């Protein structure tokens, strides 16, 4: 028993959100919506297909058709951007989650991103170890391009960048880390990590 | 209300048994009110539920994985467990532990899960465990913006996730800096936690990470001073 | 009697 929800709902703020969830056995099962953020357990926002628990905003509802249920947010804030899960049961007792639909909402406020490039630390070059951490946090959308330079000329080799993703404050981190020798760190006048975010720029740089 | 705490995370080889505990706090594991459940949610997939058990004997299994996990209950540590046979990389997941509350006479249940774990993450790996270097990332003027200054710790080459890092044991709470790990070519994960405190503070205030990596075993808790 | 199936789901 399968219950099926849609992979994704991409709407902007303000807009109306549905997701639905279907399954054979509705008819005769009711069905909970949760909602889930960062990977935490979910919270239930509508239970027995219709009904909203105590503390949860109105804006959220939900409605029956049989086959499908619906779980609909009117007046849709960027807080509402989580995954939502349906749950049922099959008619042999089984707890079946729906496949979950990721909601996403588009068009929230713009934030540049906050740079901070460290060099590697006294303790790690004692260790014969190199590494500059270059941070990127508290911007939004996540897209964002990372680059590192050593003196004025670019660097690929020995870079890490993670993908970035959302943090507490719904907004958007990253790292990047450039991995050297000691000899290759104190040898260079500087090294820069630049990023690039919405089409601008900013370049922090360091030197030994 | 109970509060539930599941076991620390960590590695499983493949074709071994996955086991984890449940510890509750607040009532009785042997009370049959009690439907102690498991969950589960591979890294950027859904949500699975594996099933229940009621200290009468009485079980309900996911029908896929019914000839493969067994639920259980310690009455002396007032625990129920997980035991899941043969894993495999498909079985990679945070593990919740979770209840579900049948009153006797009730007639109104409006909670599928009325009490919940936090999740611990189980990977199912060949590869072998590394507990973390750690390195500070001292403030100096190059890392000052104005009234404050931003420093952390550098979080080096571990296996496997998750790692947690305060700062001065929890008390330092504004100003942390959250950011996701970087996976490297070598199969080791790094990453960097940053708090941001007032430039003023860092002759006389003295600041620590205290980075727990479970699945190692190892915790340490790093000076960081002012260069 | 309602078992925890017959509480959450039987309609």
């Amino acid at each position: 028993y399968e219950l099926t929800q849609p992979p994704s709902v991409s709407v902007s703020p303000g807009q109306m959100a549905r997701i639905t969830c279907s399954g054979e056995a509705l008819p005769k099962k009711y069905a909970y919506w949760y909602q889930q953020k960062g990977g935490q357990f979910p919270v239930l926002v509508i239970y027995k297909d219709t009904e909203r628990p105590s503390g949860i905003p109105e804006r959220f509802s939900g409605s029956s058709s049989g086959t499908i249920v619906t779980l609909t947010i009117s007046g849709v804030q960027p807080e509402d951007e989580a995954d939502y899960y349906c749950l049922s049961a099959d008619t042999s007792g089984t707890w079946v989650f729906g496949g979950g639909t990721k909601l996403t909402v588009l068009g929230q406020p713009k934030a540049a991103p906050s740079v901070t490039l460290f060099p590697p630390s006294s303790e790690e070059l004692q260790a014969n170890k190199a590494t500059l951490v270059c941070l990127i946090s508290d911007f939004y959308p996540g897209a964002v391009t990372v680059a590192w330079k050593a003196d004025s000329s670019p660097v690929k080799a020995g870079v890490e960048t993670t993908t970035p993703s959302k943090q507490s404050n719904n907004k958007y981190a990253a790292s990047s880390y450039l991995s050297l020798t000691p000899e290759q760190w104190k040898s260079h006048r500087s090294y820069s990590c630049q990023v690039t975010h919405e089409g601008s720029t900013v370049e922090k740089t360091v030197a030994p | 209300q109970v509060q539930l705490q599941e076991s620390g995370p960590g590695l499983v080889q493949p074709s071994q048994t996955l086991t984890l505990t449940c510890t509750v706090s607040g009532d009785s594991i042997s009370n049959e009110d009690y439907h102690w459940t498991w969950i589960r949610q591979h890294p950027g997939k859904g949500l699975e539920w594996m099933g229940y058990l009621q200290y009468s004997g009485n079980t309900n299994y996911n029908p896929s994985l019914k000839s493969r996990m067994t639920i259980s209950v310690d009455t002396s540590k007032n625990q129920f467990s997980l035991r899941l046979n043969s894993v495999t990389a498909a079985d990679t997941a945070v593990y919740f532990c979770a209840t579900s509350i049948v009153l006797t006479g009730m007639s109104n249940k409006i909670q599928p899960f009325d009490y919940w774990g936090q999740g611990t993450l189980v990977t199912v790996s060949s590869a072998s465990t590394k507990g973390p270097s750690v390195f500070p990332l001292a403030p100096s003027s190059k890392s000052t913006s104005g009234g404050t200054a931003a420093l952390g710790c550098l979080v080096k080459d571990y296996f496997p996730e998750p790692v947690t890092v305060s700062w001065n044991s929890g008390a330092l709470t504004s100003g942390v800096h959250t950011f996701p790990a970087v996976l490297q070519s070598s199969g080791l994960y790094s990453l960097s936690s940053v708090v941001t405190v007032p430039s003023s503070s860092l002759g006389t205030q003295t600041y620590i990470c205290n980075v727990n990596h479970k699945p190692s075993n190892t915790k340490v808790d790093k000076r960081v001073e002012p260069k | 009697r309602s078992f925890i199936e017959d509480l959450l789901f039987n309609k």
